[PDB]
């Protein structure tokens, strides 16, 4: 259970 | 090589998913000591996220198998596999002060006062990798990056509410991750919770706000701030 | 730093899927110059048969990209693919010969007569290595791999014909990555076809030569035998 | 389309 992250930036 | 050529290898690396070369590239273009455009600064993050990751994953299953060595009370074994976690935890930590560096002295460094989007994406990356050193650290060492991470979450966080919109998805990122930041470092549940509700609320409130550019990325990391608040609304009862 | 604390590093670092740290570590062992046990063979195998294969699946992407580049016309593209796909081949060439450097001058060349089985496992893999070369390599360089994978495949097939069980995995396993080898590189579906049936077929005739031991390796090996079988006669008809 | 395969020894 890990918590949702994210890091794309807008390409 | 050329500066087209290196981020071109850098995209070539990303789809065999040799990640460490991806990073590597992408950190060859930072050093070119020339501004990021959007896409270089996804190639980055994503290198880097995926680089650390590996590592993680690594970190996890041998730090959990010197969890169970230990309790059965072996000997030679905690040898080895304590050896081999802090040879895999000595790689996630130099990974991280990699590209703490290229944030410090490059990214963060060179921009400008006019570049807040710029500048609250690199915080947050610097705060996400402060974050990640402090999943394997503990006592001073752990307290420290914790603060540093704190720092860095906390000044982005100060110039997202001040520059941008709230369904920015830079400004979106930055909220869920450092609600994430909050609930699994920090241990603060309630803190976590109501940043992520927060940010959530307010792209809500200024739905009107979105563009075609990115209204996709908004929306997507509205659907993950809201699945952390029900998938933390659960676990703390 | 001992011998069972760089067995134990080789089986920490397959449950952490660095399989290059694996590699690393039971090539170590290997150059211990002391013979392989069982598992150890088996760590070795898996280790490097990971890494290798890991590089294979990234070269056939870039060179797969490489395709695409070219037929687009690109030329500053068609420069960094190209040179990107040398580097991702020029590794998995160097993995190969690095284990092929094992078995020459370690596994194969310190076995005794009496050593058969061993000798058969070392054998295979030498066939297989170098087929993974040919599988990366064209004109002189192919046909000379593709010619010592072949001359390691038969010497392996003579030894366990007259040595192994049609039932023994190792027996098996050879026949697998023989046949594999007649259809993908030799590009003789038909004798390819014909000793993975023939191998089916031996072991099944013999059915009652299988043991406690490796009942299931055969069985399963037996399955992907048979699984080739079909896998072919389907694009033997198309 | 990959030949099924196995190489992994006796344990
Ligand atoms: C995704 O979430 C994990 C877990 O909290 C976090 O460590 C990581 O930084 C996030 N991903 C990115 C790319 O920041
Ligand atoms: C399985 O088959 C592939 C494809 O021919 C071959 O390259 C590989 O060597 C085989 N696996 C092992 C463990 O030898």
């Amino acid at each position: 259970t890990p918590p949702v992250s994210q890091a794309s930036s807008t390409t | 090589v050329d500066r087209e050529q290196l981020v071109q290898k850098a995209r070539l690396a990303e789809q065999a998913e040799r990640y460490d070369d991806m990073a590597a590239a992408m950190k060859n273009v930072t050093e070119l000591n020339e501004p990021l455009s959007n896409e270089e600064r996804n190639l980055l993050s994503v290198a880097y996220k995926n680089v650390v990751g590996a590592r993680e994953s690594s970190w996890r299953v041998i730090s959990s198998i010197e969890q169970k060595t230990s309790a059965d009370g072996n000997e030679k074994k905690i040898e080895m596999v304590r050896a081999y976690r802090e040879k895999i935890e000595k790689e996630l930590e130099a990974v991280c002060q990699d590209v703490l560096s290229l944030l410090d002295n490059y990214l963060i460094k060179n921009c400008s006062e006019t570049q807040y989007e710029s500048k609250v994406f690199y915080l947050k990356m610097k705060g996400d990798y402060y974050r990640y050193l402090a999943e394997v650290a503990t006592g001073e060492k752990r307290a420290t990056v914790v603060e540093s991470s704190e720092k860095a979450y906390s000044e982005a966080h100060e110039i997202s509410k001040e520059h941008m919109q709230p369904t920015h998805p830079i400004r979106l990122g930055l909220a869920l991750n450092y609600s994430v930041f909050y609930y699994e470092i920090q241990n603060a549940p309630e803190q976590a919770c109501h940043l992520a509700k927060t940010a959530f609320d307010d792209a809500i409130a200024e739905l009107d706000t979105l563009n075609e550019d990115s209204y996709k990325d908004s929306t997507l990391i509205m659907q993950l701030l809201r699945d952390n608040l029900t998938l933390w609304t659960s676990d703390q009862q």
